[PDB]
């Protein structure tokens, strides 16, 4: 996960011979595996121009983070004083996480040298001007290195707290009203005070099958506050999202269909999870007027295929499912979780009541962006067939399956 | 209009006391006293220098000005403005006439304010001396020749000019570099919350805020004096957080305030961190460490969550210093501006019945409250209050009073803390609840039917402000509006803070008037003893005024005011007709004047009993242990003024005292040079000489303008033997130089006797009078006494006893000394506690360098004689025995029961420590008591 | 990680998940061993030790300064709970002979905590200059 610490060393700017190192663990680290501060001094020590930024370079295998810090003032020598806390890592990790960690250990030792003059006092010679830091370096990298985690009292008043926390990628801005978020953990649990009252307000309403605009609209919410606190729940890595169950929908079997055959528990969780409870009564409706075997499921999720919609297939095969007493929303459910299955959308590209003005203007956009059919039966709030009357209606149009 | 091409000329200050002086002979079109632009310009925005746009008033030349200068067209002075027209002698500028003023009026002038005190009617009149008057940017004023102030900006129409011009409605801003600043770090169980960052939140604050902040007051060079308290709610219950209700605050709760830095000068910063630190590493032991009478602390106590945490309890306890207006005078600092640092993000849970007495309690008092989140900014508007109505219900409101700042691509904007933390184990999180199980709708028979039903359906579905959900935005025109009323006319507001504004543009409707009103009217008159001095309505009217704003009234100017007069010229400033129109949350004054001198005033006047008793836990900075409060923060308030007698005695007294500060010289070392001129004679000569130069000070009218001892006080009250009066009256004249318009006149009452070993007091009582002078007038008495070896220093006119129950903030212990006389056999004697009670703690006090303060107290005795004893101030209210430090930095008393209190002397401001530890040593106090019983045998 | 020294629960194992410590149940399926968790401290848990004389008794330190006993039979609260309040500890260890004296070192010094006796110390080893990284009693003398 973290990348552990090579070599801590403080190197302070002496008025006499220049940047050198006061104090290093592990002691002679530095020259053991090569390393020489001669060489990259004048990074450490840089002008004040370089000073109090995050400095990091490659030094032959090794990646040394640094963030110089200059202090000026007539209290010192040469009217300033200059040090830096060096932090060595290997080159082939990710030094992303104890940046931050360097860069507001850098801060908070300026503040103090600035307020109370710790550093230049500790040297214990009156060159600089006109607590053991070696202790301090051994205690922050055994506990980063042990712990990923520090409480080092420096003073009376003053500690090291350091907590190296993972970098997560950010959610991406593709989420849409069409969007049904699929809560991949028990959102009630988690809930305390700390939480935002508009994620509280979406959390009873992410029940899988839930479209963003049903839940805003369920939750009294803005859908751009309800996709916000989707985004950062996609961004702790717990919801995923998914589309609108419909019997109108295209399903296609995808690439990983074989992982229901090259998994010892994928199909026994499908098993206990796309049967009823009890005989339904679904497994009793005709067509007009022991648990499924795995091979019955995996027969079941061959037969979606593209341009062939969810009626026409759950019509030629209903027997099946009412005989095995098979939840259909479920099974597509499970087929989509497990990335077995796709859905072909539906693009109404060109070449009943009275619409409204701003329906026909939200509808004449959709039509112009190219959106699906879920995008607009969401936006105007109709099911397929109303909206394909109106665009029939408009002009005449053609549905893409891809 | 034309532009007038014209030179340039510089003069010196001996010559002409104006800015820019133009010739009347070569502008005859130019009317004298007319607003003139002035621009060095070729049509052309020639760089920088090429657009100068500088207002000024058009004068003539002086008889030397016309006598020497010849070549220059315009002559202006030296200096300022010299230096921002960055241009050289006899260089060719433009003139330009504008005969219009109104339309040229600035929206803002700003004013900085540093190293001295200036009221807000002090500053009402220096805007009605700015009226038809240009400034420029930069600009040093004056104001009686000692308060200073740098014009920082000029605003007109959205646009910030470097020049402008003050008219009547030129809504002039005064902000102070110098003021007391109230720092209430809300200490939480966030505290130590980790943001996404990586960064705890109190190490945000203690090494990106508060060294910034003081970075950003020394680059200013702003002189505050911090006062940085915690504010602690701690959970006394076992529940869990997750299990809370939104809008229901905490049932079972205790409240604590450690006051880490008192009043205390900003040049201190370092040892302002460094107690800063001390006290937030400490306090958790200090806290969570409870003690158990078994003998043994048990590790208990929970910090509430910043959402139930005692936030109105907080700002109450930040307005209870400003309940008073007629407290004592920081002579020095300006405003009052308090900060809360807090680690949410502006969502608290808060109750009904309190909201409504903290907005009612705001909207009363000049504060700011600025509250600052280390978090980042949330996904609803902040500052965002969840309670629970009379009928559980829950309401969000955003309070207009609380100004929410943060302090700091995409970024985590909402908090949950159990996954960033992965504080929930992998196999417990698992989800429970799945999709539903397809139920019927009993009226579908086929399964196509089913189907098409599916898919038919499978599309369908006045001190706050009162959001109806957090969930849904609000317009631009909305949050536009967010911004308090009375405040309604103004990094700065952190620095540099603002005083209450002296104008608001609002109003009550008609129907408002007449709904929750009631109507008090008084007729107040010039008495023939005040106009024998300089004292007519005008100034006598002005004087009212003053004390309106000094309790915190803004003269109404605006339309709903002019739109309610009409239905019977609205003024600002001071003809007859003076129709000021003044307004604060309980009361509003219309005040009008004719030619006859009878001043009309009309009082238009407007909770309590339905909030809880709530006594908190209050550490100050000297103690050791959580002490009971002795005062009620959500229950003290800002009275409404006896406004009748006030009137009553600026024409010319049970419950009533005016602004008021006690004064008390010491006797200190003498300078070499004053020996060259007894020690003890030459400081009753210096006391003498300032007592003959207060004398002298006697404010005269126009028409006449045309005993010492030593030893205890009632020995010398039966050596020399009903009232008797120790102290004697004296009307004085502050000002003698005549800087100010009106008159300063305040009652001096000082000690008739006197002891080497006594404090003397002076007294001054002032209602109306400039504090700048009163100042000025101490500092020169404090020289004259530090010439013949004395040191004037200034002191509060309440005991002692008093200060917890009126200053929460101020510093305060108990002393429980170790050696009882009256319980310790090795100093016990019954004829040494007949002759004097309290002999040892006398003597302890003296050898320390204590004082004596109260000389009539009754509790030092020997005898009773003189039935009745009274000042000229009135009697005697002490309850214990004060003493003052001979350096007068501390100040200590001593009570019936031996038991000492200790605290120091803010106003004026190592030695309170040492004391401290000698009152609690065995080894120091046995010392001191023998050396005591010592002296009392030999 | 700490093996659970009682006898009868030998498919027992302690081990800390940054703030949390997690008891393993080894009979349980490698998918879901983990039989309950411990929600303590709010930072990282430092060192976790068992009592000897009664091995269902847990005592776990933390870097954010807090010494907590657990015990086995009720899982859920820690039934002890004291603190240094300056200093992270490093290790706690019980006493192999008296069943309720434990210690801790936080950074220079070393505390030593009386299981009836709160969260205040019977005694305070402060010898050391530089931290205390290990501590450890002895099995046969009662106060070594």
């Amino acid at each position: 996960g973290f990348v552990p610490i090579h070599t801590i060393f403080y190197s302070v700017f002496h008025p006499t011979e220049g940047s050198k190192i006061k104090y290093e663990f592990p002691p002679n680290n530095l020259k053991n595996h090569g390393i020489n501060f001669n060489t990259f001094k004048n990074y450490i020590i840089p002008k004040p121009i370089l000073c109090h930024k995050l400095i990091t370079f490659k030094y032959g295998t090794y990646r040394i983070v640094c963030y110089p810090v200059t202090i000026n003032s007539p209290i010192y020598a040469r009217n300033f004083f200059s040090f830096n806390f060096v932090f060595v890592f290997p080159y082939d990790c990710e030094t992303s996480p104890y940046e931050p960690a360097i860069t507001r250990l850098g801060k908070m030792f300026k503040v103090l040298e600035e307020q109370n003059q710790l550093l230049s006092k500790s040297e214990r010679d009156p060159v600089f001007f006109d607590f053991s830091i070696q202790d301090l370096l051994m205690r922050i990298f055994q506990d980063l290195n042990n712990y990923s985690e520090c409480l080092i009292p420096i003073d009376e008043g003053n500690a090291v707290d350091i907590k190296i926390f993972p970098l997560l990628r950010p959610p991406t801005t593709c989420v849409s009203l069409e969007d049904v978020p699929l809560s991949s953990v028990n959102l009630k649990k988690i809930i305390d005070v700390n939480w935002d009252p508009t994620m509280m307000s979406i959390v009873p309403y992410i029940d899988g099958l839930n479209s963003i605009a049903k839940i805003s609209k369920l939750s009294n919410s803005d859908p751009g506050l309800v996709i916000e606190c989707i985004r950062h729940l996609i961004y702790y890595k717990c919801v995923t999202l998914s589309d609108i169950f419909q019997f109108s929908n295209i399903y296609a079997p995808s690439s990983l269909i074989r992982n229901f055959l090259t998994d010892p528990l994928m199909a026994s969780d499908c098993q206990s999870y796309v049967t009823f409870p009890e005989v339904s009564k679904i497994s009793n409706l005709p067509l007009n007027k022991f648990l499924p075997t795995r091979s019955c499921l995996f027969d079941l999720y061959r037969s979606l295929s593209q341009g062939q919609t969810l009626k026409t297939w759950y019509e030629s095969k209903y027997m099946i499912l009412k005989e095995n007493n098979i939840d259909i929303r479920r099974f597509i459910t499970f087929g989509l979780e497990k990335r077995i299955i796709y859905r072909c959308y539906s693009f109404p590209v060109m070449i009943m009541p009275k619409l409204s003005d701003e329906e026909e203007g939200i509808l004449e956009e959709s039509i112009r962006n190219a959106e699906t059919f879920d995008k607009i039966c969401v936006l105007l709030s109709k099911p397929k067939l109303e909206v394909e009357s109106y665009l029939n209606e408009l002009g005449e149009f053609k549905v893409i399956n891809s | 209009i034309k532009a007038y091409q014209a030179e340039l000329g510089y003069h010196e200050s001996r010559f002409s006391e104006n800015l820019v002086m133009l010739n009347l002979v070569e502008f005859p079109d130019i009317k004298p006293g007319d607003l003139v632009e002035l621009k060095t310009y070729h049509k052309n925005p020639s760089a920088s220098n090429g657009d100068k746009k500088i207002y000024f008033i058009a004068k003539d030349f002086d008889g030397e000005t016309k006598r020497r200068a010849k070549t220059s067209n315009v002559s202006i002075l030296s200096g300022q403005l010299q230096t921002l027209l960055d241009l050289p002698s006899r260089s060719r500028i433009w003139i330009k006439l504008k005969p219009n003023k109104f339309d040229l009026q600035a929206d803002v002038v700003e004013f900085n304010i540093k190293d001295c005190l200036l009221n807000r009617g002090d500053m009402w009149v220096l805007s009605s001396k700015l009226v038809d008057t240009c400034v420029f940017m930069d600009q040093r004023l004056a104001f009686l020749d000692s308060i200073r102030g740098t014009i920082k900006g000029i605003y007109r129409n959205g646009k910030k000019i470097v020049s402008g011009y003050i008219g009547e409605q030129t809504r002039i801003i005064f902000r102070s570099e110098s003021a007391r600043l109230i720092f209430l770090i809300q200490i939480t169980d966030e505290m130590w919350n980790f943001e996404e960052t990586g960064e705890q939140l109190f190490q945000k604050m203690v090494n990106s805020f508060f060294p910034k902040i003081f970075k950003k007051w020394k680059d200013v060079d702003t002189h505050h004096t911090i006062t940085i308290a915690f504010a602690i709610s701690m959970d006394l219950s076992d529940t869990s957080f997750k299990d809370l209700t939104p809008g229901e605050s905490l049932k079972n709760s205790q409240d604590y305030f450690r006051i880490v830095v008192d009043q205390v000068s900003i040049i201190h910063w370092v040892d302002i961190m460094e107690t800063l630190r001390e006290e937030f590493m400490e306090i958790r032991k200090d806290l969570l460490n409870k003690q158990t009478d078994k003998g043994y602390s048990v590790a208990n106590g929970r910090f509430s969550p910043v959402i139930k945490s005692n936030f109105l309890e907080l700002v109450n306890f930040a307005t209870t210093i400003l309940t008073d207006p007629f407290k004592q005078l920081d002579l020095r600092h300006t405003t009052t501006h308090v900060m809360i640092i807090s680690p949410g993000s502006g969502l608290f849970d808060v109750d009904y019945s309190l909201l409504r007495l903290t907005g009612k309690k705001l909207l009363s008092l000049e504060m700011t409250m600025d509250l600052i989140c280390l978090s980042k900014a949330p996904l609803h508007i902040v500052p965002l209050f969840r309670y629970r109505d009379f009928e559980n219900k829950l309401h969000h409101c955003v309070p207009l009073w609380l100004s929410v700042f943060f302090w700091n691509e995409w970024t985590p904007r909402c908090k949950i803390y159990d996954l960033q933390m992965m504080g929930i184990t992998e196999n417990e999180l698992i989800r429970e609840v799945d999709v539903e199980y397809l139920q019927l709708n009993k009226k579908v028979k086929s399964l196509s039917e089913f189907m098409n039903d599916y898919d038919k359906n499978a599309f369908e579905v006045e001190t706050w402000v009162d959001i109806k959900s957090p969930s849904i935005p609000v317009s631009s025109e909305f949050a536009n509006e967010l911004l308090p009323i009375r405040w309604k006319d103004v990094w700065r507001s952190f620095t540099t803070p603002a005083e209450l504004p002296i104008t608001i543009s609002d109003f009550p409707s008609k129907d408002d008037f007449d709904r929750n009103f009631i109507f008090r009217n008084h007729s107040v008159t010039l008495n023939t003893d005040q106009e024998q001095y300089n004292q007519t309505y005008k100034d006598l009217l002005r004087d009212m005024i003053y004390m309106r704003l000094l309790t915190g009234f803004q003269i109404c100017v605006g339309r709903q005011v002019e739109k309610i007069e009409l239905s019977r010229v609205v003024n600002k400033y001071l003809n007859d007709a003076f129709k000021l129109y003044l307004m604060i949350d309980s009361e509003i004054h219309r005040i009008t004047c004719s030619s006859s001198g009878i001043i009309d005033v009309e009082r238009y006047l407007r909770l309590f009993d339905q909030v809880p008793s709530y006594i908190p836990l209050v550490k100050t900075r000297y103690e050791s242990s959580f002490r009971d409060a002795m005062i009620d923060p959500l229950h003290v308030k800002r009275e409404s003024l006896n406004w009748n007698q006030i009137d009553q005695v600026l024409a010319g007294d049970r419950k009533w005292h005016g602004f008021r500060a006690k004064y008390v010289v010491l006797p200190t070392d003498i300078p070499p040079n004053t020996y060259s001129m007894n020690p003890e004679e030459i400081r009753v000569e210096g006391l003498r000489r300032l007592i003959g130069s207060i004398t002298r000070s006697r404010l005269r009218t126009e028409k006449e303008k045309k005993m010492f001892y030593t030893g205890p006080l009632y020995n010398f009250i039966n050596e020399q033997q009903p009232i008797l009066m120790l102290s004697n009256s004296l009307v004085i004249d502050v000002d003698p130089a005549g800087k100010s318009s009106k008159q300063e006149s305040c009652t001096v009452h000082y000690d008739r006797v006197h002891n080497p070993d006594h404090c003397f007091h002076i007294r001054l009582e002032w209602l109306t009078t400039t504090p700048k002078l009163i100042d000025d007038l101490v500092g020169n008495w404090s020289r004259l006494c530090e010439r013949y070896g004395l040191k004037m220093i200034e002191i509060p006119w309440e005991e002692l006893c008093t200060i917890p129950s009126v200053n929460p903030f101020h510093s305060f212990v108990e002393i429980k000394l170790a050696i009882n006389p009256w319980e310790d056999p090795e100093f016990k004697d019954r004829e040494l506690f007949a002759k004097s009670k309290f002999y040892y703690h006398v003597y302890l006090l003296k050898a320390s360098g204590f004082l004596l303060d109260n000389r009539a107290s009754k509790f030092l005795q020997n005898q009773d004689i003189e039935f009745d004893i009274m000042y000229s101030w009135g009697k005697p209210q002490f309850k214990y025995v004060q003493y003052i430090h001979h350096t007068g930095a501390y100040v200590a008393e001593l009570r019936e029961n031996g038991c000492l209190f200790l605290a120091p002397n803010n106003i004026y401001i190592k030695v309170i420590l040492n004391f401290k530890s000698t009152c609690l040593d065995y080894q120091k106090l046995r010392s001191i008591f023998l050396d005591a019983k010592e002296m009392w045998i030999t | 990680v700490q093996w659970s020294p009682h006898p009868a629960k030998p498919y027992w194992i302690v081990s800390t998940s940054n703030q949390k410590a997690i008891i393993w149940n080894l009979a349980k399926s490698s998918s879901n061993a983990i039989e309950f968790v411990l929600h303590g401290h709010s930072r990282a848990i430092t060192d976790i030790n068992f009592n000897p004389q009664h091995p269902d008794v847990l005592a776990t330190c933390s870097v954010d300064t807090y010494v907590h006993a657990w015990d086995m039979r009720s899982p859920h609260r820690p039934f002890y709970s004291t603190s240094s309040w300056r200093s992270a500890a490093s290790q706690v260890k019980w006493n192999y002979k008296d069943p309720n004296v434990l210690a801790s070192s936080h950074g220079n010094d070393i505390f030593v905590w009386d299981l009836r006796k709160g969260s205040t110390p019977l005694c305070s080893l402060k010898g050391h200059v530089s931290s205390v990284n290990s501590i450890d009693f002895n099995r046969f003398k009662y106060s070594e």
